[PDB]
């Protein structure tokens, strides 16, 4: 039941803007983190950052600060959220897919990922 | 409203705040390295709260 | 000490272009702001614009914008140019300087205060009558 | 539904406050009455 | 509009102009005599230029909540003339109208 | 701070055997499991513990700091990446 939905790919030109959802059904959102992971082709993961589902405070590494700006949004009932992704400025080297992961203790435990979406420029 | 419209606001001493934030970096040094750069930023975002 | 005089032509048509000359000597136009001012007989006075020292010329918004003011250092003269002018300017012109005077009440941070103008010294003057003769 | 206008004359801040007015149920529920009341812009869509 | 006001020899004048404050003002008063220049009285409610005398005061702005009013200790024959307000307000944004004048008359 | 060692960097061993992969790291320490194309699952979590839907030939265990991971008894649906993952840092793991 515990499920994170995934957008669809989308193909952009250098200089414009994406956003990437991911939908959390089947599970209380408000007490576990929503990660953000990255990798390019032909290398490993890279930490992108998380969003606390409870207030929205977002966390972005000096790397990626400026550009990436992590929203969430919550139904009028709180069964389902969507996490959003928007990035403001891409880069030649931003060819790469996006997962949602989702932290489950202290442990960081990434149990449950996403589908991927993979976009170009 | 009687009299002026203004803006609430909140006032700090600029002498004792840098006293203050200069002993919090001091003690900062001691679960990292001596000689790291310590940056101090605003908020990332999130509701208005 | 700053002396002002003006001397005006006196006698219009009506639908005809208006020019008052103002003539002001004892000091230089650094910083003097200079205004108009308009009195009919029947009511009271009445302004109807300002010049400042960078050329930014703003006039009373119940006019329209009916009239054009300009200065210049090389012949130390302002006049003021009138188009289309209504019957109804049987009045007496004013050559007066103005102060800008700044009015805080609250924190200047946040741009809480207020510009007042003050005529500290007026003109002499000369006034105009609409003839149909 | 409120009709609100701006109350700050003089634009820079302009549109923290605003001046509304509404139609509020009376005391005997067959007349109605319009009153206004000030709210701030965190308090008001449009 | 042009407001009529009598006030004989010995006692004082009290003018008072009709336009209220919406907080903090900076008011004007002005004396224009018919054929002569215009002559400035009072500037930031307190302030008397360089050529009037002891004569004339105005209601410093402390303590909002009160009216602007001209006081004149002395009349004079020679003081026939109008005297303007011009209501300079913080909400009431730019003031381009000079108001009414209150005519002063002096009797005997 | 963090600091991570990879030595295995490339292996090509072949079924039935025992091999194991190690890395050094200070703090909590999860072992991944990622094909190619896919999202990467967690196979054990906190070094030892096991995670519920992962088979019993996975096993793993820890010595001051240094962290190992059993594979005995591989099978033809188990050729993958497989990398350890501190907080914020992953090094980029072997392949089969
Ligand atoms: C958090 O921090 C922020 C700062 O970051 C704080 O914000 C500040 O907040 C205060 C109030 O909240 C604001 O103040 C008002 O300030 C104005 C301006 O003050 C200045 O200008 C005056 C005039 O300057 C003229 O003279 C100078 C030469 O001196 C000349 O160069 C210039 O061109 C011009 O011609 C100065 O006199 C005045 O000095 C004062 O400062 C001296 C030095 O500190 C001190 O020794 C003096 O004793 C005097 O205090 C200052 O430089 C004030 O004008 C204003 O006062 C008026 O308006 C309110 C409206 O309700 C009224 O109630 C007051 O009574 C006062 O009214 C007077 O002035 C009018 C104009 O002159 C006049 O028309 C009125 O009739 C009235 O006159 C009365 O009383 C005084 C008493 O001494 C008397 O002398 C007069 O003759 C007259 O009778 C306010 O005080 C700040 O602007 C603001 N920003 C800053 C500081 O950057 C915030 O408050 C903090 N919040 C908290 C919670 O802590
Ligand atoms: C934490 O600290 C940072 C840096 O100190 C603050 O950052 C800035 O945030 C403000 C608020 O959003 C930004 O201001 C605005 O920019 C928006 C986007 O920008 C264009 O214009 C700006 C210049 O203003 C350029 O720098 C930028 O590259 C873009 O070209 C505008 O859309 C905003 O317009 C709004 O204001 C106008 C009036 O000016 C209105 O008419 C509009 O309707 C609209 O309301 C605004 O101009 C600013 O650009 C940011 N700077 C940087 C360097 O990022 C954070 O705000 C702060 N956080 C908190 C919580 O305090
Ligand atoms: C209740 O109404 C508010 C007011 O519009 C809705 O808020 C916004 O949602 C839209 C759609 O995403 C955004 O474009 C606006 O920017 C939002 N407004 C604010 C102030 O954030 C809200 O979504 C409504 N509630 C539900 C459950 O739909
Ligand atoms: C309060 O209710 C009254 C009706 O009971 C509203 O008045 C009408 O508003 C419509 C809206 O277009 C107009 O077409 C009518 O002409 C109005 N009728 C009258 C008698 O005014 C009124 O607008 C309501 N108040 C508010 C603030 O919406
Ligand atoms: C705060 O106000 C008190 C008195 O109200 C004053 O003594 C103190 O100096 C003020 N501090 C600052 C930082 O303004
Ligand atoms: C804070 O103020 C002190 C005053 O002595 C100054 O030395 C110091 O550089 C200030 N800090 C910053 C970050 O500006
Ligand atoms: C860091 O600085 C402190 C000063 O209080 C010193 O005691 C400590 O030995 C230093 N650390 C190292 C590794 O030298
Ligand atoms: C109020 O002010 C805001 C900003 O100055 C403006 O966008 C809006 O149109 C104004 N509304 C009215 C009714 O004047
Ligand atoms: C981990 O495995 C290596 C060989 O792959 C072995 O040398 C080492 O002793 C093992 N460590 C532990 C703690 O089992
Ligand atoms: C912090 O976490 C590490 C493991 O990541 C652990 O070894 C350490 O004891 C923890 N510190 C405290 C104070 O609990």
């Amino acid at each position: 039941q515990v499920q994170l939905l995934q957008s669809g790919a989308a193909v952009t030109k250098p200089g414009a803007s994406v956003r990437v959802s991911c939908e959390a059904s089947g599970y209380n959102i408000r007490d576990y983190f929503i990660h953000w992971w990255r990798q390019a082709p032909g290398q490993g993961l890279q930490w992108v950052g998380w969003i606390n589902p409870k207030t929205g405070q977002p966390n972005n590494p000096r790397q990626f600060q400026g550009r990436v700006s992590l929203t969430r949004h919550a139904s009028w009932d709180f069964d389902t959220y969507s996490f959003y992704m928007d990035l403001k400025a891409l880069r030649s080297d931003d060819t790469a897919v996006y997962f949602c992961a989702r932290q489950r203790s202290d442990y960081w435990d990434f149990d449950v990922w996403g589908s991927g979406t993979q976009v170009t420029v | 409203i009687i009299g002026d419209i203004r803006q609430a606001h909140c006032n700090v001493s600029k002498a004792t705040w840098n006293e203050t934030l200069g002993k919090v970096v001091k003690q900062l040094r001691k679960h990292f390295g001596n000689n790291t750069i310590i940056r101090f930023a605003n908020s990332s975002g999130g509701d208005l709260e | 000490q700053v002396q002002l005089q003006e001397s005006g032509p006196g006698l219009v048509k009506p639908s005809e272009t208006l020019s008052v000359t103002c003539s002001v000597s004892g000091d230089s136009m650094n910083n003097y702001y200079w205004t108009w001012i308009r009195q009919s007989p029947g009511k009271g006075l009445e302004w109807i614009g300002y010049i400042s020292d960078r050329e930014s010329a703003t006039y009373n918004p119940s006019l329209n914008s009916r009239v054009v003011i300009s200065r210049d250092t090389s012949k130390n003269q302002l006049s003021l140019k009138l188009n289309s002018v209504t019957p109804a300017d049987t009045a007496v012109y004013y050559c007066a300087t103005a102060r800008r005077g700044q009015r805080i009440y609250g924190v200047v941070s946040f741009g809480e205060f207020f510009y007042y103008y003050s005529m500290d010294v007026w003109g002499k003057g000369t006034t105009v009558t609409v003839s149909s003769a | 539904t409120l009709q609100c206008t701006n109350v700050t004359n003089n634009i820079t801040m302009r549109g923290e406050l605003k001046n509304c007015s509404f139609n509020m149920t009376t005391e005997l529920r067959d007349k109605k009455q319009k009153v206004y009341s000030l709210f701030y812009r965190l308090d008001v869509v449009q | 509009y042009v407001r009529p006001l009598s006030v004989a020899l010995g006692e004082t004048a009290r003018i008072s102009c009709g336009r209220q404050a919406l907080g903090s003002r900076a008011v004007q008063w002005y004396q224009h005599r018919p054929g002569q220049a215009p002559i400035l009285l009072i500037y930031n409610n307190q302030d008397r230029p360089s050529g009037i005398p002891e004569r004339f005061s105005g209601t410093p702005d402390i303590n909002f909540g009160t009216r602007a009013t001209l006081t004149i200790s002395g009349v004079e024959a020679g003081d026939e003339a109008d005297y303007y307000c011009h209501m300079w307000d913080s909400r009431s944004g730019f003031s381009w109208s000079f108001g009414g004048a209150t005519r002063l008359t002096v009797l005997g | 701070d963090i600091q991570m060692t990879q030595s295995p960097s490339s292996l090509s061993a072949s079924v039935g055997d025992t091999v194991t992969i190690t890395c050094q790291a200070n703090g909590y320490l999860n072992w991944y499991q990622q094909r190619r194309g896919k999202a990467p699952k967690l196979l054990i979590y906190d070094g030892s513990k096991l995670e519920r839907g992962v088979p019993s030939r996975f096993s793993g265990r820890r010595w001051g700091q240094e962290y190992n991971l059993t594979i005995n008894n591989l099978q033809p649906e188990d050729i993958a990446t497989y990398f350890c993952q501190v907080y914020e840092f992953v090094v980029p793991g072997t392949r089969l």
